[PDB]
RNA sequence: UUGUUAGGACCUAAACUCAAUAACGAAAGUAAUUCUAGUCAUUUAUAAUACACGACAGCUAAGACCCAAACUGGGAUUAGAUACCCCACUAUGCUUAGCCAUAAACCUAAAUAAUUAAAUUUAACAAAACUAUUUGCCAGAGAACUACUAGCCAUAGCUUAAAACUCAAAGGAC
């Protein structure tokens, strides 16, 4: 992987993709509550998807980037992406 | 003693606001340094101590003004993160 | 506690739940909708929707109870109210039509108005400054002011009564005598206020 | 250079420090903000070691007013210490700390309730010796 | 068309009159606010004594003689004597920088006198007499 | 006695703001205003046994005396302070003539002409480092800003300054 020498190739590979999506939405240019009663995945769940240890500062930065994506106009591909990191809140 | 009375250090009361006149007179007597002069003139300050103090006050002001200048030089750079996520 | 802090105190007011939705303030309306997704504490064994349940009288019973003998304490309070109702019926029947109007025969209203007459506005907290014990005037909260009235009543009857008199006969005679602002408990209240006036000048020595 | 550069006795010190700090706060000498706060001083308590100096200022009703007064007073406490050494009130002054005094509110409260009250009618290990042997 | 903080200039013509009196005529309230005692004297513009008061004369003693509330009482007392003598407007020349510097001016207002101006005459020597030595405490 | 005085007298003493300035002088030191006199060219560094100066404090004689003030007296304080605090007052601080020659008199930096590279924190802290020149000074510590000698309007002083003795440390920056 081209980000091997960062030490968090999977965390930064994910932050690379979400930052590239944000740039295309901002360059290219409705209600954002497509999903309700959902929460952002907790750090323990994220660490499982990445399969690498994350710090608390790393989790906070990832969420802020995902929130910025929702604020911007989102095509159906973006909604599916953010869905992966949204976990149904216990009812 | 030889000058005319009621010209010096005299404020005039506006619409019976006697407190506002007094509060302005104090700001005058302080901006002109009379307040500090009267306080310090209560006891004798020896010439060696006077120079040490006035030297310290000068150096302290210069340090605060430069530190204020630096805090204001970077006042504009404190804005929302443009490169969030990278 | 076995209740997690997320649990809510139960609301056992029958009319409140059956009020029309529009009659409820939006603040009250909000709490009802919020409470639907929360945990509620189970109602106490002494908490009921009964129309005859008075919180003040229920509290006075618990302050007389000894060693968890609630049946005896409730019996003493029940006998007291009866002893006061029977004492006012005698006076009412033995009074002229003019006097009969003033006489009050409701024991619940004689109990509440009696206690209120024994509540002290100000208090005295004992402090030590300069090697002596200097108390100082204090302003009393609604909870401390109510507690003091009940405690002073339950203490005058328990101690300063003849050996053969019973609590339903001493308490009834004190609620009624306090209800007229002439009992010894009222004197205790006067002394507490009178002492504060003497020490009014030295209120400075308070740190709390 | 500059960057590197930058019983009875306690009764006398406690009373005099109070007598002087009250004067500093009655004028804009410390600052115009400190003057506008119109702060009052209950008492000054200096510690036995003289490590710090407690200044009790009569707190008010509004928490917001008190929170603002606290921040402004604390920021100027360091400068206020300078003014007392410079005017030659005391040769050595401890770090001035500002403490709240809410008794003033209680003092007014007592009078209100009291008036309304019903009084009623009247070596070998360290050395190489072991190692060299084998 | 605005109010002027600066006082009227003696020897000129101005439109400001108080109770049909010019500025030079309004009686003067001399407040000497020291660190121990606050004295007050009211005089006519011809330098004739009309009222006198002080924390001591009111009855305060020793340390209490030098507080804010003590000067306030002295000001109210000076007002009452002056009000009887026929004084409604006063020019407040406040000498001294003691605790009852402001309180004495507040007492005069509470006592029914109307202050039209506040002057300061605290002695400031221009070089003078050597002050006393610093107190070692 | 106090407060006020757009009343009189006095001209004692000290010079606010300016001064957030950094000037002058060999140093000490010098900043209220005006006027008079006045600082200046030796190539440069290098001087005593000579000459002339030298803050504060102190002495001598005659004045001055507003205020301050060792000391002294009275008042408080404490388990008691000759203390710290309050009041009164003196030597003294001022002036004009003589003397005393001492300060951490230190920018703790001798005075000069260089250079900023020597792939140089060349201990550390101060104040970047280093070279050349001339003089003075230093050679473990206590004994010792001492003893003695000599010079001196000084006489407990000032400058100059040892030995016996005793030790294995003393001392500096972190
Ligand atoms: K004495
Ligand atoms: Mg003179
Ligand atoms: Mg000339
Ligand atoms: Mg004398
Ligand atoms: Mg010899």
């Amino acid at each position: 992987h081209f980000l091997f020498y960062t030490g968090k190739q999977s965390y930064y590979s994910l932050m690379h993709d979400v930052y590239g999506k944000v740039m295309q939405l901002e360059k290219h240019r409705a209600e954002s509550r497509d999903l309700i009663g959902s929460r952002w995945l907790i750090k323990e769940e994220l660490e499982e998807m990445l399969v690498e240890k994350l710090s608390d500062e790393d989790y906070a930065q990832f969420i802020r980037l995902l929130e910025k994506l929702l604020t911007l106009p989102c095509g159906p591909a973006e909604e599916e992406f953010v869905q992966r990191f949204r976990r149904s809140v216990t009812i | 003693a030889k000058h005319l009375k009621f010209i010096a250090r005299t404020v005039m009361v506006q619409e019976g606001n006697v407190e506002g006149a007094y509060r302005t007179l104090n700001r005058i007597l302080t901006t002109d340094g009379l307040t500090e002069v009267i306080s310090r003139r209560r006891y004798y300050e020896k010439p060696c101590r006077r120079r040490q103090r006035e030297s310290y006050e000068t150096c302290r002001r210069i340090y605060n003004m430069e530190m204020a200048r630096k805090i204001n030089f970077l006042m504009r750079k404190n804005r929302a993160d443009p490169w969030l996520g990278c | 506690s076995r209740y997690a802090p997320e649990f809510r105190e139960p609301l056992i007011d029958k009319e409140y739940y059956r009020k029309p939705v529009a009659e409820l303030t939006e603040e009250e309306k909000y709490d009802q909708e919020l409470k639907k997704t929360q945990f509620i504490k189970a109602a106490a064994a002494t908490e009921t929707s009964s129309v005859f349940a008075d919180p003040v009288i229920s509290k006075f019973t618990n302050m007389m109870m000894k060693g968890g003998n609630k049946v005896l304490a409730r019996s003493l309070m029940a006998q007291t109210l009866e002893a006061v109702k029977r004492k006012q019926f005698e006076k009412y029947r033995a009074a002229s039509a003019e006097e009969q109007a003033t006489i009050e025969r409701n024991p619940y209203r004689i109990f509440h108005e009696a206690l209120k007459n024994c509540e002290p506005v100000i208090g005295l907290v004992p402090i030590l400054k300069g090697g002596h014990f200097y108390q100082v005037p204090v302003p009393l909260a609604d909870r401390r002011r109510r507690f003091l009235a009940m405690k002073w009543m339950i203490t005058e009857c328990r101690e300063n009564k003849p050996r053969r008199t019973l609590m339903p006969e001493k308490l009834s005679h004190e609620l009624l005598e306090a209800f007229h602002n002439r009992g010894p408990v009222i004197k205790r209240k006067h002394n507490m206020h009178k002492m504060a006036e003497a020490n009014r000048a030295l209120a400075h020595y308070r740190w709390w | 250079n500059l960057l590197k550069k930058f019983s009875i006795r306690l009764r006398v010190l406690n009373g005099l420090l109070y007598k002087s700090l009250t004067e500093l706060l009655c004028t804009p000498q410390v600052s115009q903000e400190v003057y506008d706060l119109n702060v009052e001083l209950s008492k000054v308590s200096v510690t036995s070691d003289f490590s710090a100096c407690r200044v009790y200022w009569k707190t008010g009703v509004s928490a917001e007013q008190n929170k603002h007064t606290e921040s402004v007073l604390q920021r100027s406490a360091a400068y206020m210490r300078h003014l007392l050494i410079s005017q030659q009130t005391l040769r050595n002054v401890p770090p001035i700390v500002f403490v709240q005094d809410k008794r003033d509110l209680v003092l007014a409260e007592v009078d209100r309730l009291l008036a309304e009250a019903d009084f009623g009618p009247p070596h070998r290990d360290a050395s190489p010796r072991s190692f060299l042997l084998g | 068309s605005r109010f002027s903080l600066y006082p009227p200039v003696p020897g000129q013509e101005s439109s400001l009159q108080w109770a049909g009196m010019k500025f030079e005529d309004v009686p003067i309230a001399h407040i000497k606010a020291t660190y121990n005692n606050t004295q007050i004297q009211v005089v006519s513009a011809t330098n004739a004594s009309l009222a006198r008061a002080s924390c001591g004369t009111e009855g305060f003693r020793n340390a209490k003689k030098g507080t804010g509330i003590a000067a306030q009482t002295a000001g109210i007392a000076a007002a009452a004597k002056a009000t009887g003598k026929g004084v409604t407007h006063i020019r407040v020349v406040v000498k001294g920088m003691g605790p009852g510097r402001w309180s004495a001016i507040k007492g005069l207002t509470m006592g029914g006198l109307e202050v039209i101006s506040i002057t300061d005459n605290t002695p400031v020597p221009h070089x003078g007499c050597r002050p006393r030595k610093a107190r070692r405490l």
